Order: structure tokens, then C-alpha cells, then sequence
């Protein structure tokens, strides 16, 4: 036996703002991969279903999450990383991928969660007095560690003949090329990519989806969604002291057992709906067809 | 206001080993009567504590700060990750009545002793003035939270009378800070008891911190650059595991280590703060 | 037996609802199979003992 | 053959010279010939002229 939910309660913060994706996507000129643009995103509403449905993209690839239903979840600690790359993105920028970029230019985590959005740009000023440069194809030491960025690269040596500048070496490690080569070659390297990194945890959400909230209940079994956290049970008032920095609770083992409401900041306890085993108490069917039923505990 | 002074008193560091303090428990609430293990780098219960006087570190950006001064000699804003260049940025603390903003920026100030800090003309000795900060927006970004300046515990009860604790974490692209201010009875050193700290800020600021210094410069005008007899204590965090005991408002009342004493290790493996007579295999 | 529910037996998340709300159908199925496998082992072990 | 007073000119394609000590091969061919002084970009796969 299990009690079924009567209502679905979806609750999201009081926020009405919008996510500044366009500000990264095509508002201005793009930074090189080494000098990639790290934008922190917070206090906004992000509808990623637009980018999913929208045209003018070569790739819309998610890791850890679906390309769909991205608008059904809230995220925290959200960052948008913007790069200028060659169309050879596949096997260069990916979790667990030992590409040239992954090793010595921009390292992406193996357990990375987020979306990699990329598109070509063959209708730009790159072939009309363009100042596009800053391509890199040389190494230094080892990997750069995930999400780290260099600011120096002034002196580079990697071998013998320690002359602090000899021509018989891998000179000009930074700024290896700029060879857009307009109209010519297999890819002109106009490709731009934005990587959306999301954290999904107990910490307060900073970015919400385009979803409206509904009301609360106090004494009945319901379905619920609190900032992307879903489940079912009876929502009741809590009498325990959750401090201002505490959004979720926990039992002796697991399960939150309580949540803080994103709009009222009140604490509700979550009690699993009533259930129990069901057994039939019967004489033999060769004696009688009348039975009794016991609902356990 | 560049001083570049040598007119200072050099005092050797002092050390103590009893240190059953330093807690930054997770936000997620554990109801009550919960004995829960935890990982991440914490400060050992009997770590060797150093009392310092503006002595350069090397914090690894993972450590705990303590203050035992009176409010009139409260330590002022401290800076993390400062190098002798414009490469790094840091600025964390403002007062509730100095009309300044916690604007994180590069260091282009007096080296080494960038003082700047003063209090108020009412002291009739220190001379009222402020910091001289000259940041450059060219090739520099700025990120900060200006809210957390209300760390002020008023009152004159006790026999000490008050002490402060702050813990700073690296930490993976964030700068998490936990703290607490408490009343205390008559003590000669950190009290032989237990308490726990609460988080103030997350600060999703991706800066690599390798250095750290605190500041208090309440120098008078009686002679040279002479301030009061202030001192502070610091310690370091290490990647050890612990057992935390909640009782019973979702707060920490006790904790046990695993690395210090086989008995403590036993307590952790048995998920108990009490161990009965017998032989227990705790590890290999 | 209860604690084992939190183990996350190779799956991205110990919480079944978290997987269902994050991944697509076939993407979730391959993660759920891992949680099922581990939980089957946990129950079989309990009963055997 | 990688770095000395001799062998002043050294170029690699396909396989990095910094990995060769950890790589094994078979039937390695040594082609010994003389190139005219105008050797600029005369050994690349992207060969023109
Ligand atoms: C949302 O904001 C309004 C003020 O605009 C406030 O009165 C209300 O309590 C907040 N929370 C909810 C659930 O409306
Ligand atoms: C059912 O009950 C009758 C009682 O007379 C008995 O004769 C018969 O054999 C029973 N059949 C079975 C399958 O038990
Ligand atoms: C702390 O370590 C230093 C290392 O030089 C030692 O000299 C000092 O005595 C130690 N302090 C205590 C209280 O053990
Ligand atoms: C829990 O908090 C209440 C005040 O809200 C206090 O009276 C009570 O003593 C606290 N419980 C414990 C064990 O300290």
C-alpha cells in the first residue's frame, strides 16, 4: 500500500532577471583560448532551451546532463568560458581527452558537468582588414590543471643549450599563428565556443530556469520540486533551527528530511507518504471465497 | 603614506600545543544525536600553534586565525595572495563607519609595511587617516562582496573578555570563510574546551593565493612608530579525517581525530565517543 | 543495509531522482542499472546473512 | 641525433621527438640524400612548387 500524491508543488526564487548569455555569445570581440573569458553568472534566469532549439550552431553537447530539460533545473556557481578555436573541436576539447588544447591551452575536468556550445562564423570581418591572431600550438611543461589560466609565458626553455634565447629551439611558443587564410583551406578557424559549467549541490542556486512557482501545503501527500530537487511526501512545518546558511537537512543516514523554501525561507519537513505491506488472510478456496485484508503497520 | 620604516620592535614567535579548536562544519543540517564522519583539511586537536607579529607566510591559504586583543586593539583588514607585483589581487575588510568599500584589487602600495590603517581622532594619539590605494583598471578585474562588515561583538562581561576565531579555506575557486566571536572567562591561553564556527561568505573568486599578512598599525605620535602590544595566533589545516558529534540543535559539540592517538582512531572506527574494554582492529 | 543506499555504485549520483531529472531516458537507464546492481547485491547479502 | 653541436637542423612530422625514447617501431627506413640550398619548406607535407 502506498499513498499517492495529490498535487505537484514547484518552488523557485523570487527572481525575475535574465541570464547574460548574449553578452558572451556575440556582444563583442572574442578572446583567445589562452586568454579565455571567464564570466561568472548569478542572480539570473537562464533558458537553455533557446540555444538547444536555435540554429547557427555546429555542436550542442552536454556532459553530466541532458541537452534537454536544462531549463527545468537550477544551478549554482555557474561560469561561462568563451574561446576562439579551429573547427577541429572534437577530440580537442572534451572531458578525459588528451588533445593539444586540453593539455597545454585549456584543460577541462574529467568529471565536468555542463554544456559545450559551438558555432562557425564565416560572415565576419576576419577577411576584411581583420586583426585576428593569438593561435597557439606549442607546449611548455605538463598539463595546466582544470580551469586554470596562465598570465605570464614570458620565458620558455625546454631542453639543453640554456642560452635564455637560442634560435635552435621551440621559439615563439605563444602566438604560434594567425593563419586564418581567408576562403582557403579545410576550415578558416572562425569557430567560437562557449562552455557552460554548472554546479549541482546543496549550496543555494544562483541561476534559475524559466519556470513559475505554485503554493504550499501543510498536511497532505504531494510531489515537489525545490530548486531542481524532486521527490514526494508530506510537507509539514519544521520546529528545528536551520541557520541562514542552511538550505537542506539530513537524517541519521541520508535524505534531506527537510528543505528551506526558496521564496519564503521557511523550513518544511518532508515525511515519506504512508505505506506498508498488504496481505490476504484466507481459508482455503475449496472452503470459502471470503477473505480479510491486513494493511501492515 | 609610504613609511618604509625600520623603527620597529622584533619579537620572536611563541608556541603552544593544546588546541582542541577549529571547526567549519558543512551547511547541510544533521538533525540531532548524529555521529558523522567528515573529510577535507582541518586543524589537528594538538597542533603546534605559532604566535606571530606581522611575520610573512606561506599560509597555503588553508589555516586558522585567532585574536585575543581588546576591541580598541582589534586587528584590522588582512590581505591574501600579495606578491611584489600587480599580478595578484586581494582586499577583504572594511569597518562599519569608515565609508570605504571592499574593492579587491592589485597591490601597488608601500612595500613591505603598507600601513594606511588608523582609527579615529577620539583616541588623541594615533592620528586619524586612511589607506592609500591606487589600483589600475587597465588589465585588471574586480570582484567583491561589501556586506560582511558587521563582525562586532559588544559588551563587557567576562574576565578576558572576548576572543575571535576565523578560518580561511583555499578553496577550489572559492574563498570560504567561517568565524565566531565568543565571551570567555579568565584564561592564560586558548581555553580547554570546544566550540564551532559558522560560514560568513562563499566568495566564488578564482585567485591563486600563496601568501598572507594581517595588519594593525595603531601607532601613536609620542615618539616613533610605536603601537600597542598586540599579538595573534595562527595554525594550518591538513587533509585528515574526523568524527563530528551533533547535540542537539544541529550544532557541533564535540569531535574526534583519527591520526592523533590509536584510541581516537578506535573511537572513529567504532562511531563512538566511548570505547568498551576489548581489542579493536582499526586499520592495517 | 540502509547506509548502502548512499553508496552510489559507479553512478553519477546516489539519488535516483537526481539522475532522472538530469539525464535523458537512455542516459539515465545506464546510470540506474548501476544503482540497481549495487542495491541488488546489498539486499542479497543482507538476506544471505 | 636530437640535440648537439652537430645535426643543427632538425624537424619532425607526425611523431614528436620528445616521445621517441618511449616509442617502439619496426622496419625503420633511413633515407639519405642531398637537397638544394633553397630548402625552405621543401620537406613539408604541404608541399608546393
Ligand atoms: C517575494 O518578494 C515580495 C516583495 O516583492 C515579498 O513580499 C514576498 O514575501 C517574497 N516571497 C514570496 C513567497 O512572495
Ligand atoms: C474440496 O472439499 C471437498 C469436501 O467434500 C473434498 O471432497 C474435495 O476433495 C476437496 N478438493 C480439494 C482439491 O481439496
Ligand atoms: C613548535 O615547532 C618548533 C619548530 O622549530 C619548536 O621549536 C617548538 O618548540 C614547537 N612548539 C611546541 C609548543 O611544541
Ligand atoms: C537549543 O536551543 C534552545 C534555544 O533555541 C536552547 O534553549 C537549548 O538549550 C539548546 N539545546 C542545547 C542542547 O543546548
Amino acid at each position: 500500500f502506498r499513498v499517492q500524491p495529490t498535487e505537484s508543488i514547484v518552488r523557485f526564487p523570487n527572481i525575475t532577471n535574465l541570464c547574460p548569455f548574449g553578452e558572451v555569445f556575440n556582444a563583442t570581440r572574442f578572446a583567445s583560448v589562452y586568454a579565455w573569458n571567464r564570466k561568472r553568472i548569478s542572480n539570473c534566469v537562464a533558458d537553455y532551451s533557446v540555444l538547444y532549439n536555435s540554429a547557427s550552431f555546429s555542436t550542442f553537447k552536454c556532459y553530466g546532463v541532458s541537452p534537454t530539460k536544462l531549463n527545468d533545473l537550477c544551478f549554482t556557481n555557474v561560469y561561462a568560458d568563451s574561446f576562439v578555436i579551429r573547427g577541429d573541436e572534437v577530440r580537442q576539447i572534451a572531458p578525459g581527452q588528451t588533445g593539444k588544447i586540453a593539455d597545454y591551452n585549456y584543460k577541462l575536468p574529467d568529471d565536468f558537468t555542463g554544456c559545450v556550445i559551438a558555432w562557425n562564423s564565416n560572415n565576419l570581418d576576419s577577411k576584411v582588414g581583420g586583426n585576428y591572431n593569438y593561435q597557439y600550438r606549442l607546449f611548455r611543461k605538463s598539463n595546466l590543471k582544470p580551469f586554470e589560466r596562465d598570465i605570464s609565458t614570458q620565458i620558455y626553455q625546454a631542453g639543453s643549450t640554456p642560452c635564455n634565447g637560442v634560435e635552435g629551439f621551440n621559439c615563439y611558443s605563444p602566438l604560434q599563428s594567425y593563419g586564418f587564410q581567408p576562403t582557403n583551406g579545410v576550415g578558416y578557424q572562425p569557430y567560437r565556443v562557449v562552455v557552460l559549467s554548472f554546479e549541482l549541490l546543496h549550496a543555494p542556486a544562483t541561476v534559475c530556469g524559466p519556470k513559475k512557482s505554485t503554493n504550499l501545503v501543510k498536511n497532505k501527500c504531494v510531489n515537489f520540486n525545490f530548486n531542481g530537487l524532486t521527490g514526494t511526501g508530506v510537507l509539514t512545518e519544521s520546529n528545528k533551527k536551520f541557520l541562514p546558511f542552511q538550505q537542506f537537512g539530513r537524517d541519521i543516514a541520508d535524505t534531506t528530511d527537510a528543505v528551506r523554501d526558496p521564496q519564503t525561507l521557511e523550513i518544511l519537513d518532508i515525511t515519506p507518504c504512508s505505506f506498508g505491506g498488504v496481505s490476504v488472510i484466507t481459508p482455503g478456496t475449496n472452503t470459502s471465497n471470503q477473505v480479510a485484508v491486513l494493511y501492515q503497520n | 603614506q609610504c613609511v618604509n620604516l625600520t623603527t620597529r620592535t622584533q619579537l620572536p614567535p611563541a608556541y603552544t600545543n593544546s588546541f582542541t579548536r577549529g571547526v567549519y562544519y558543512p551547511d547541510k543540517v544533521f538533525r540531532s544525536s548524529v555521529l558523522h564522519s567528515t573529510q577535507d583539511l582541518f586543524l589537528p586537536f594538538f597542533s603546534n600553534v605559532t604566535k606571530r607579529f606581522d611575520n610573512p607566510v606561506l599560509p597555503f591559504n588553508d589555516g586558522v586565525y585567532f585574536a585575543s586583543t581588546e576591541k580598541s586593539n582589534i586587528i584590522r583588514g588582512w590581505i591574501f595572495g600579495t606578491t611584489l607585483d600587480s599580478k595578484t589581487q586581494s582586499l577583504l575588510i572594511v569597518n562599519n563607519a569608515t565609508n570605504v568599500v571592499i574593492k579587491v584589487c592589485e597591490f601597488q602600495f608601500c612595500n613591505d609595511p603598507f600601513l594606511g590603517v588608523y582609527y579615529h581622532k577620539n583616541n588623541k594619539s594615533w592620528m586619524e587617516s586612511e589607506f592609500r590605494v591606487y589600483s589600475s583598471a587597465n588589465n585588471c578585474t574586480f570582484e567583491y562582496v561589501s556586506q560582511p562588515f558587521l563582525m562586532d561583538l559588544e559588551g563587557k562581561q567576562g574576565n578576558f573578555k572576548n576572543l575571535r576565531e576565523f578560518v580561511f579555506k583555499n578553496i577550489d575557486g572559492y574563498f570560504k570563510i567561517y568565524s565566531k566571536h565568543t565571551p570567555i572567562n579568565l584564561v592564560r591561553d586558548l581555553p580547554q574546551g570546544f566550540s564551532a564556527l559558522e560560514p560568513l561568505v562563499d566568495l566564488p573568486i578564482g585567485i591563486n593565493i600563496t601568501r598572507f599578512q594581517t595588519l594593525l598599525a595603531l601607532h601613536n605620535s609620542s615618539s616613533g612608530w610605536t603601537a600597542g602590544a598586540a599579538a595573534y595566533y595562527v595554525g594550518y589545516l591538513q587533509p585528515r579525517t574526523f568524527l563530528l558529534k551533533y547535540n542537539e540543535n544541529g550544532t557541533i559539540t564535540d569531535a574526534v581525530d583519527c591520526a592523533l592517538d590509536p584510541l581516537s582512531e578506535t573511537k572513529c572506527t567504532l562511531k563512538s565517543f566511548t570505547v568498551e574494554k576489548g581489542i579493536y582492529q582499526t586499520s592495517n | 543495509l540502509v547506509k548502502q543506499l548512499s553508496s552510489n555504485f559507479g553512478a553519477i549520483s546516489s539519488v535516483l531522482n537526481d539522475i532522472l531529472s538530469r539525464l535523458d531516458k537512455p542516459e539515465a537507464e545506464v546510470q540506474i542499472d548501476r544503482l540497481i546492481t549495487g542495491r541488488l547485491q546489498s539486499l542479497q547479502t543482507y538476506v544471505t546473512q
